[PDB]
C-alpha cells in the first residue's frame, strides 16, 4: 500500500526490510506450543492461545467431552539462520516443523521447510537512501529548458563532421570543436565560439575527404576487406572466387569524391 | 508566559563581519548570563563565535554580542556553508535557529582613469577595497578584463596593502573587440564579493567641442505633435560658446531604441545657424510624417523620433555629430509610482502618501497635477470613502505629497492615484491603485513610531527627537521598550526608554552618527505579557541620513583664474580632516563628450553602499515578525511570534596633449601640496581626488 | 573538467577480496574474477596512496591473491587453449573471452605468457568466426547465468556474442597483435556496425556500442549507433541529475536484486563504459550518480557481469577525471630563435593572455607530457589589397 | 548513567549551570611589530582572537588565531610586512639619489647617472605597492650616454 | 536516536510480562541534512493534507 507518498519506493524497500525483521523478531514460532493443538500468538512480547472449538480456558487447557481427539499437530519451528553461500552462491534457511513434532496422526507443517536467497552484495559506498519516487523516469520527451541565460545551442557540425565536446548548452566564449569522422579531416578553423547573442560564429573550417571505408554490400561477401580504410588512390576486388558468377563490375577504387561502385548494389552473386 | 526573551540579529550575518546580537529579557528580577554563540550547522559541533552576556538590573535585562564568523574556519571547499546555528543558553532557557550566511563582505570600486581608450593605449585601473565596516579591506583583489566577445582576456592579482589596488597598467591587446570591455574584479581567497566596471574599446579622436541636445521633454504627445521645439547647444570643453557655426538636423521614426532602419525624415531634415551657440529648433511631425509616410498620427506610432545633429563650424574644420537615441512617441506619456510610502497604516496618525511621475523613457516629470482617491475600510467591512485630494507634483522631486487623517478605526486603505494630466483624458492619463494595510496586532497592542514624516534628510551629530507611543490595553505592565538602529545589516545602536510616571516614554534622543550617513533604519520593539500570553510588539521607519563623510577630503589648485595657460605651472592642495591616502586622477572633460552622459567613474558611491540594507521599504510591517523581516532583522524569541513565515521575493521598493594624467595615490598626512606644470591641451581637466581611511571613500 | 561527481567503492569491497567460497561449478571463477577489477580500482586511485580507515594497504597480499587467481583461472585453460566451464567441459567461446577479457585486462599488473593468449586468440578466430554471425558460440548446453548474464535468446544472442568476444579481443590484441586478429575485429567490427543500428534490445545495443567505442570510436555507424542509445536513456530532472537505461520493464521489480535488475545494471555499465570511452563527461556524470545509488537497482549486484562492470566504470571514470586534470606548461617558441612564452596552465590559472607573435619565425607551439586538455589558437590579421 | 551527561548537553538549561569558562589559554604570542587587538586577559578555551599590525604594516598570512582544548593557541603563519617599497631594483647601480632602506607608498625616488654616463632609465619614479614601482623598477639601464 | 532489545522468550501462561520498554528513544543533533521532498504531484489536486 505504500504507493503515492514522497520517497515512496525509499519508505516502501525500508518497510519490507522492517517486515522481515519485525517477523524475525516477534513470531511465534518462539512461543512455547499452546495445549490441545491451540495456535500461539504473540501480541508484542505475550504468546496468547487461540482456542480451537472445544476447547477452552485462558489457555485452551481444559476440553470439552466431545474433543476426545489427541493428535498433536505439527507446528513450525523458528527458520535456522541462512546458512553460508553454497556452489550457486544460493543461501537457504529450513525449519524442521518439530514444535510441537506432530503425533498420533496430528497434521504436517504446511508451508515449505526450506527457503533459499541469492547472495547480493553491497559494494558502493553509502550516502544514506536518497528520496525516489514511482515518477522518477523520463525520456527524451522531457521539456527543454527555458535557456534564459541564452549560451548557445549545440551548432549543426559541417558535414562529415562531429561536435567533439557535446553539451546541451554552452556557455558565452565556449569554444566547440568540430571534428571529422574516419574518413574525414578537419582543415581550418575547427572551433566556433559561442557569441553573447547565442550565434557561433561559424569557423572556417570543412572536412575533405582522405578516406574510403570498406563498402556496404548486398551480399555476405563477394569482396576481399584487405582493409578498414583504403586511401584515396587505392583500389579494391569485388570478387566471386569461386561457382559463383559475377554480376556487377569488379574493380573499384576510392576517389575522394565518392566510390565508383553503387553503394546501393553489388555483385549478387549466386551464394 | 510573563519570562520571555527577544535575541535580534542581522537576517544575514556576512562572514567575516561582527555582528551585533542583542538580548532583552522580560519579567527576570535575578541576574542571570546567557551565552550567545554561532555553531556550525547542523551538527552544532564546531562553535565559530561565542558571546558571555551578563543580564542584570544596570543593564536593564539588556546586553549584546559581538560575534564574528572567521572565514578559514567556516570548512570551505567544493561546498559553501549556506547556514549556521544562532544560539542563546541561560539557566532559563535555550533555543537556537538556522541562520543564513553569506559570503559576501565589503565593496569592490573599479575606478578606470577614462571610459573609452583607443587601441594602443594601456588601461590603468585601480580598485578601491573596503570591508563590511567601510574600512581598508586589506585583501588581495583577482582583476579580470572581459571582452565584449565575452572571452576571458586577462587576470591579475594584486596585493591590497591600503585599501587601493594600483594595478599594473592593462595593455589592449594587440587586436581588441571595439566596444564594451567588462572588468570584473573578486576578492582572490574566501570573500567572493564582486566589483564590475566597463570601459569602451574604441576608434575616436575626441570632439572638439559638446553639441547639446536638449529638447524640452523626452516624449511628444498631442501638444507637442504638432509642434516640437527643441534647443541645440555647443560649447568648447573650454566652456566658451561655439559663436557661430552651421547646424544640420536630421530626423528619423524610430520604432525602438534598437539598431533599426531609422526611416529619415528628408521631409524635416532641416539647417539652422548657431546663433552665439544655440540654436532653437522646432520639429512638426504632421508635414514631416504625413507628407513621408502613412503614420498619420501617434496613435499610429507608439515608437521613437530619432534625431541627428552634425554642428560645422562653419568658419572652421571641425565637426561634431550629436544624437538623441529616440524621443518617445506616447499616447499615454506617464506613469505614477510611490516613493518612501510604507503602504502600512497606523491608525490615528496622519498617513503621508508621495507618488512620484515619471515619463516614457523616465525622467521626472516634476510639475504634473496628480489627485488621490480613496476607499477606506473600517472593521467589520464597515466600508467608506474620502474625498479626492489633489497636489501638484513638487517641481524639482517629482513628488506630490498627500496626507490623510485616517479614523483608528480603518483596518485596510485602498487608495488611487491619477494624473489630472490637462492635455490627456483619464483614458491616457494613467491611474494606479494600492493597498495599505493596519499592523494586525493580535492583542490590540500597538506600538507607533510619531515620525513626522521628516524625509528631509538627518545631519550627522545633531539629536535625534523620535515621539514613541506604545499604545496598549497593559501599558500598565510596559515599563519600558527598547529601540534598535540598524546601518547596513549592523545593529550600530540598541538601548531602553523608560516609561516616565505620567505614562509618556522616552524620545529616542540618540545623536546621529557617521556610521550612520549613508542611511538608517529605526526599529523600535516591546513584548507586553498581558494575561497570561506574551506579545511582541514592534515598529520601524526608514531614516534618511546626510551623505557626510568621514574624512571629508576637499581637494582645490592653489592659484585660481578663469583659466590657467597650458604648461602653467601649477599646485593642488589637498585638504582633509585625518590622515588619509588620496587618489588622484585627471582627464580631459572631452573624453566624456566621446560619449552621450558618460557617468563620472564614482557617482553616487553611497547609494551603492545603500545596497547593504538588508531591510527594504520606509519602514513599518504587516506584523511583528514582518516589521522585523523587512527591517532586516531576524529574531528568536518565546513571545509567540517566528518570521521563518516571513520568506519573500527579492524586495524592490524605492526609497603633451594627454588624455589623462596625475594618476598617482598620496599619503596626505591631513595635508598636502602637489606641485606639477598643467599640459598642453586647451581643455577643462576634471580632477578628481578619492580619499580612502578607516573611514571609509570619500 | 567541471564538476567532478565522486564516487567510490566501499571498503566493504572486502567483500570481493574476501569473497564467497572459491567451490566447484566455477565458483572459484566468481570468487577469484572480481579480484582483478578490484586491484585495478585500487591501482588506478589514492586507495594505496592513503586510506584513511579500514585499509586495504596490503597491496603485497592483495596482488599475492590476484595472481593465486590468475593460477585458478589458468587452470581452467583445456589443452588446445580454449576455456571450458569445466575441466573437462565443452569448450565455451564466451568463457574463452571472458578469461581473455581478465588476462587482458591484468597484463598490465602482473606480467604473463602471451603466447597462451595469441594461441587462444587465434583458436576462438579460427574455429568460430562465420561471416555476419561471428565467434558463434559452442553448445555449453546451458547458460551458467551466476557468469553469463541471461542474454535476449530468440534474436540479436549472436550480436550479443560477437560484442561480448569483440570487447574481450580488444583487451587482449594489444598483447598479441597477429595480424588476423585484426582481421577477425575488422570483419566483427562491420558485422556489429551493420547488424546493430535496427537494435531489438537496449541491453544489446549498449553493449554493441561499447565493443564498437573499443574499435573506430569515430565511425559514422558507431555514431549513429551511439545516437540511439543516448535517446534510449531514462533521466530525472530538468538538466539530469541521473541517467540510466531499462528495458523490458525490468525494473517494477527492483526491490531486490535480481536478473531484471542485473540485466539492467549491465546495459547501464556498459552505456556508462561507451560515454567514457567517447570522453563524454557531462553525460557519464548522473550515470555515476545513478550506478552508486544502490537502491536505484536494489541495493546490492547480483551475478558477477553487473558487478566487474560497474568496478570497471568506476575505475575508467576515475581514470578519464584523472587525464582531464589540466597541469600543462606550454612551451610557445619561434623555430629559428629563442623561446617566446610559457603558459603555466593549470585549473587555478586557465586563461593564456594573448601574446605577441609579430616576428616572421615558423611558429612552434609544444607541451610535455603535461596534463589535461588544452587549446591554443593563433590568429593571424593581414591587410590584402 | 546515560542521562547523566546526554541530556545536560542538549538540555543545558534544564540542569544546574555552570556558564563561566574553567579552562584559559595564556596569552596570545606576540607579534612583530604587531598586536592582538583584543581584550588582553579573557581567553577562554575556544575563543577566537586576531592580530592586527601597527601602522605602517600589513599583516601578511591568516591573523586569525583559536584557543585549542589544549590550551595553546592554534595560529596560523602570520608576518607583517611593511607598505614601503623595497629599494630600487640597482641591476645597473643606478644612481638613486634620495636612498633609503624604504620608501613611502607615492614617496617619488628621484634617480640619476654617474657624469658622463646617462641612465636609460626614468629619472624619478613613485612607490605604489610595498613591492612595487611605479614605473615598474624591474629594471634600468645607467651606461647609455647624454 | 533510537535503540532496541529482543525477547529471549515471551511471558506466556500468565508469566511474569515484559514490564521494562522494549524500545527506547533518544534526543540528538544530526551530522547530516534531509533530502526528503514535497509531494509536488503536477496536475493532481494536493489537499491540505
Amino acid at each position: 500500500l505504500v504507493r503515492n507518498i514522497p520517497c515512496a519506493v525509499t519508505k516502501r524497500n525500508n518497510l519490507r526490510k522492517a517486515l522481515q525483521e519485525y517477523a524475525a523478531k516477534f513470531d511465534p514460532c518462539q512461543c512455547a506450543p499452546c495445549p490441545n493443538n491451540g495456535r500461539p500468538t504473540l501480541s508484542g512480547t505475550e504468546c496468547l492461545c487461540v482456542c480451537q472449538s472445544g476447547t477452552y480456558g485462558e489457555n485452551c487447557e481444559k476440553q470439552s467431552p466431545d474433543y476426545k481427539s489427541n493428535a498433536v499437530d505439527g507446528q513450525w519451528g523458528c527458520w535456522s539462520s541462512w546458512s553460508t553461500c553454497d556452489a550457486t552462491y544460493k543461501r537457504s534457511r529450513t525449519r524442521e516443523c518439530n514444535n510441537p513434532a506432530p503425533q498420533r496422526g496430528g497434521k504436517r507443517c504446511e508451508g515449505e521447510k526450506r527457503q533459499e536467497e541469492d547472495c547480493t552484495f553491497s559494494i558502493m559506498e553509502n550516502n544514506g537512501q536518497p528520496c525516489i519516487n514511482d515518477d522518477e523516469e523520463m525520456k527524451e520527451v522531457d521539456l527543454p529548458e527555458i535557456e534564459a541565460d541564452s549560451g548557445c545551442p549545440q551548432p549543426v557540425p559541417p558535414e562529415n563532421g562531429f561536435i567533439r565536446n557535446e553539451k546541451q548548452l554552452y556557455l558565452v566564449g565556449e569554444d566547440v570543436e568540430i571534428s571529422c569522422l574516419t574518413g574525414f579531416e578537419t582543415v581550418g578553423y575547427q572551433y566556433f565560439r559561442c557569441l553573447p547573442d547565442g550565434t557561433w560564429r561559424q569557423g572556417d573550417v570543412e572536412c575533405q575527404r582522405t578516406e574510403c571505408i570498406k563498402p556496404v554490400v548486398q551480399e555476405v561477401l563477394t569482396i576481399t576487406p584487405f582493409q578498414r580504410l583504403y586511401r584515396i588512390g587505392e583500389s579494391i576486388e569485388l570478387t566471386c572466387p569461386k561457382g559463383f558468377v559475377v554480376a556487377g563490375p569488379s574493380r573499384y577504387t576510392c576517389q575522394g569524391n565518392s566510390w565508383t561502385p553503387p553503394i546501393s548494389n553489388s555483385l549478387t552473386c549466386e551464394k | 508566559q510573563e519570562q520571555t526573551y527577544v535575541i535580534s540579529a542581522p537576517k544575514i550575518f556576512r562572514v567575516g563581519a561582527s555582528e551585533n546580537i542583542v538580548i532583552q529579557v522580560y519579567g527576570y528580577t535575578e541576574a542571570f548570563d546567557a551565552t550567545i554563540s554561532i555553531k556550525s550547522y547542523p551538527d552544532k559541533k564546531f562553535s565559530y563565535s561565542s558571546g558571555h552576556v551578563h543580564l542584570s538590573s544596570e543593564n536593564k535585562f539588556q546586553n549584546s554580542a559581538i560575534l564574528t564568523i572567521q572565514p578559514k574556519q567556516l570548512p570551505g571547499g567544493q561546498n559553501p556553508v549556506s547556514y549556521v546555528y544562532l544560539e542563546v543558553v541561560s539557566k532559563h532557557f535555550s533555543k537556537s535557529k538556522r541562520m543564513p550566511i553569506t559570503y559576501d563582505n565589503g565593496f569592490l570600486f573599479i575606478h578606470t582613469d577614462k571610459p573609452v581608450y583607443t587601441p594602443d593605449q594601456s588601461v590603468k585601473v585601480r580598485v578601491y577595497s573596503l570591508n563590511d565596516d567601510l574600512k581598508p579591506a586589506k585583501r588581495e583583489t583577482v582583476l579580470t578584463f572581459i571582452d565584449p566577445e565575452g572571452s576571458e582576456v586577462d587576470m591579475v592579482e594584486e596585493i591590497d596593502h591600503i585599501g587601493i589596488i594600483s594595478f599594473p597598467d592593462f595593455k589592449i591587446p594587440s587586436n581588441p573587440r571595439y566596444g564594451m570591455w567588462t572588468i570584473k574584479a573578486k576578492y582572490k581567497e574566501d570573500f567572493s564579493t564582486t566589483g564590475t566596471a566597463y570601459f569602451e574599446v574604441k576608434e575616436y579622436v575626441l570632439p572638439h567641442f559638446s553639441v547639446s541636445i536638449e529638447p524640452e521633454y523626452n516624449f511628444i504627445g498631442y501638444k507637442n505633435f504638432k509642434n516640437f521645439e527643441i534647443t541645440i547647444k555647443a560649447r568648447y570643453f573650454y566652456n566658451k560658446v561655439v559663436t557661430e557655426a552651421d547646424v544640420y538636423i536630421t530626423f528619423g521614426i524610430r520604432e525602438d531604441l534598437k539598431d533599426d532602419q531609422k526611416e529619415m525624415m528628408q521631409t524635416a531634415m532641416q539647417n539652422t545657424m548657431l546663433i552665439n551657440g544655440i540654436a532653437q529648433v522646432t520639429f512638426d511631425s504632421e508635414t514631416a510624417v504625413k507628407e513621408l509616410s502613412y503614420y498619420s498620427l501617434e496613435d499610429l506610432n507608439n515608437k521613437y523620433l530619432y534625431i541627428a545633429v552634425t554642428v560645422i563650424e562653419s568658419t572652421g574644420g571641425f565637426s561634431e555629430e550629436a544624437e538623441i537615441p529616440g524621443i518617445k512617441y506616447v499616447l499615454s506619456p506617464y506613469k505614477l509610482n510611490l516613493v518612501a510610502t510604507p503602504l502600512f497604516l497606523k491608525p490615528g496618525i496622519p498617513y503621508p502618501i508621495k507618488v512620484q511621475v515619471k515619463d516614457s523613457l523616465d525622467q521626472l516629470v516634476g510639475g504634473v497635477p496628480v489627485t488621490l482617491n480613496a476607499q477606506t475600510i473600517d472593521v467589520n467591512q464597515e466600508t467608506s470613502d474620502l474625498d479626492p485630494s489633489k497636489s501638484v507634483t513638487r517641481v524639482d522631486d517629482g513628488v506630490a505629497s498627500f496626507v490623510l487623517n485616517l479614523p483608528s478605526g480603518v483596518t485596510v486603505l485602498e487608495f488611487n492615484v491619477k494624473t489630472d494630466a490637462p492635455d490627456l483624458p483619464e483614458e491616457n492619463q494613467a491611474r494606479e491603485g494600492y493597498r495599505a494595510i493596519a499592523y494586525s496586532s493580535l492583542s490590540q497592542s500597538y506600538l507607533y513610531i510619531d515620525w513626522t514624516d521628516n524625509h528631509k534628510a538627518l545631519l550627522v551629530g545633531e539629536h535625534l527627537n523620535i515621539i514613541v507611543t506604545p499604545k496598549s490595553p497593559y501599558i500598565d505592565k510596559i515599563t519600558h521598550y527598547n529601540y534598535l538602529i540598524l546601518s547596513k545589516g549592523k545593529i550600530i545602536h540598541f538601548g531602553t526608554r523608560e516609561k516616565f510616571s505620567d505614562a509618556s516614554y522616552q524620545s529616542i534622543n540618540i545623536p546621529v552618527t557617521q556610521n550612520m550617513v549613508p542611511s538608517s533604519r529605526l526599529l523600535v520593539y516591546y513584548i507586553v505579557t498581558g494575561e497570561q500570553t506574551a506579545e511582541l510588539v514592534s515598529d520601524s521607519v526608514w531614516l534618511n541620513i546626510e551623505e557626510k563623510c568621514g574624512n571629508q577630503l576637499q581637494v582645490h589648485l592653489s592659484p585660481d583664474a578663469d583659466a590657467y595657460s597650458p604648461g602653467q605651472t601649477v599646485s593642488l592642495n589637498m585638504a582633509t580632516g585625518m590622515d588619509s591616502w588620496v587618489a588622484l586622477a585627471a582627464v580631459d572633460s572631452a573624453v566624456y563628450g566621446v560619449q552621450r552622459g558618460a557617468k563620472k567613474p564614482l557617482e553616487r558611491v553611497f547609494q551603492f553602499l545603500e545596497k547593504s540594507d538588508l531591510g527594504c521599504g520606509a519602514g513599518g510591517g504587516l506584523n511583528n515578525a514582518n516589521v522585523f523581516h523587512l527591517a532586516g532583522l531576524t529574531f528568536l524569541t518565546n513571545a509567540n511570534a517566528d518570521d521563518s513565515q516571513e520568506n519573500d521575493e527579492p524586495c524592490k521598493e524605492i526609497l603633451y596633449f594627454p588624455e589623462s594624467w596625475l594618476w598617482e595615490v598620496h599619503l596626505v598626512p591631513r595635508r598636502k601640496q602637489l606641485q606639477f606644470a598643467l599640459p598642453d591641451s586647451l581643455t577643462t581637466w576634471e580632477i578628481q581626488g578619492v580619499g580612502i581611511s578607516n573611514t571609509g571613500i570619500c | 573538467v567541471g564538476e567532478i561527481l565522486s564516487a567510490v567503492l566501499s571498503q566493504e569491497g572486502i567483500n570481493i577480496l574476501t569473497h564467497l567460497p572459491k567451490g566447484s561449478a566455477e565458483a572459484e571463477l566468481m570468487s577469484v574474477v572480481p579480484v582483478f577489477y578490484v586491484f585495478h580500482y585500487l591501482e588506478t586511485g589514492n586507495h594505496w596512496n592513503i586510506f584513511h580507515s579500514d585499509p586495504l594497504i596490503e597491496k603485497q597480499k592483495l596482488k599475492k591473491k590476484l595472481k593465486e587467481g590468475m593460477l585458478s583461472i589458468m587452470s581452467y585453460r583445456n589443452a588446445d587453449y580454449s576455456y571450458s566451464v569445466w575441466k573437462g567441459g565443452s569448450a565455451s567461446t564466451w568463457l574463452t573471452a571472458f578469461a581473455l577479457r581478465v588476462l587482458g585486462q591484468v597484463n598490465k599488473y602482473v606480467e604473463q605468457n602471451q603466447n597462451s593468449i595469441c594461441n587462444s586468440l587465434l583458436w576462438l578466430v579460427e574455429n568460430y568466426q562465420l561471416d555476419n554471425g561471428s565467434f558463434k558460440e559452442n553448445s555449453q548446453y546451458q547458460p551458467i547465468k551466476l557468469q553469463g548474464t541471461l542474454p535476449v535468446e530468440a534474436r540479436e544472442n549472436s550480436l550479443y556474442l560477437t560484442a561480448f568476444t569483440v570487447i574481450g579481443i580488444r583487451k587482449a590484441f594489444d598483447i598479441c597483435p597477429l595480424v588476423k586478429i585484426d582481421t577477425a575485429l575488422i570483419k566483427a567490427d562491420n558485422f556489429l556496425l551493420e547488424n546493430t543500428l535496427p537494435a531489438q534490445s537496449t541491453f544489446t545495443l549498449a553493449i554493441s556500442a561499447y565493443a564498437l567505442s573499443l574499435g573506430d570510436k569515430t565511425h559514422p555507424q558507431f555514431r549513429s549507433i551511439v545516437s540511439a542509445l543516448k535517446r534510449e536513456a531514462l533521466v530525472k530532472g530538468n538538466p539530469p541529475i541521473y541517467r540510466f537505461w531499462k528495458d523490458n520493464l525490468q525494473h517494477k521489480d527492483s526491490s531486490v536484486p535480481n536478473t531484471g535488475t542485473a540485466r539492467m545494471v549491465e546495459t547501464t555499465a556498459y552505456a556508462l563504459l561507451t560515454s567514457l570511452n567517447l570522453k563524454d563527461i557531462n553525460y557519464v556524470n548522473p550515470v555515476i550518480k545513478w550506478l552508486s545509488e544502490e537502491q536505484r537497482y536494489g541495493g546490492g549486484f547480483y551475478s558477477t557481469q553487473d558487478t566487474i562492470n560497474a568496478i570497471e566504470g568506476l575505475t575508467e571514470y576515475s581514470l578519464l577525471v584523472k587525464q582531464l586534470r589540466l597541469s600543462m606548461d606550454i612551451d610557445v617558441s619561434y623555430k629559428h630563435k629563442g623561446a617566446l612564452h610559457n603558459y603555466k596552465m593549470t585549473d587555478k590559472n586557465f586563461l593564456g593572455r594573448p601574446v605577441e607573435v609579430l616576428l616572421n619565425d615558423d611558429l612552434i607551439v609544444s607541451t610535455g607530457f603535461g596534463s589535461g586538455l588544452a587549446t591554443v589558437h593563433v590568429t593571424t590579421v593581414v591587410h590584402k589589397t | 548513567d546515560e542521562e547523566l551527561e546526554h541530556l545536560r548537553l542538549l538540555e543545558p538549561h534544564c540542569f544546574p549551570l555552570s556558564l563561566v569558562p574553567t579552562e584559559f589559554c595564556p596569552s596570545p604570542p606576540a607579534l612583530k611589530d604587531g598586536f592582538v587587538q583584543d581584550e588582553g586577559t579573557m581567553f577562554p578555551v575556544g575563543k577566537n582572537v586576531v592580530y592586527t599590525c601597527n601602522e605602517g604594516y600589513s599583516l601578511i598570512g591568516n591573523p586569525v588565531a583559536r584557543c585549542g582544548e589544549d590550551l595553546r593557541w592554534l595560529v596560523g603563519e602570520m608576518h607583517c610586512q611593511k607598505i614601503a617599497c623595497v629599494l630600487p631594483v640597482l641591476m645597473d647601480g643606478i644612481q638613486s639619489h634620495p636612498q633609503k632602506p624604504f620608501y613611502t607608498v607615492g614617496e617619488k625616488v628621484t634617480v640619476s647617472c654617474s657624469g658622463g654616463m646617462s641612465l636609460e632609465g626614468p629619472s624619478a619614479f613613485l612607490c605604489g605597492s610595498s613591492l612595487k614601482w611605479s614605473p615598474e623598477m624591474k629594471n634600468a639601464r645607467c651606461v647609455q650616454k647624454e | 536516536q533510537s535503540k532496541v532489545r529482543s525477547v529471549l522468550r515471551p511471558s506466556q501462561f500468565g508469566g511474569q510480562p515484559c514490564t521494562a520498554p522494549l524500545v527506547a528513544f533518544q534526543p540528538c543533533i544530526p551530522s547530516k541534512l534531509c533530502k526528503i521532498e514535497e509531494a509536488d504531484c503536477k496536475n493532481k489536486f494536493r489537499c491540505d493534507s
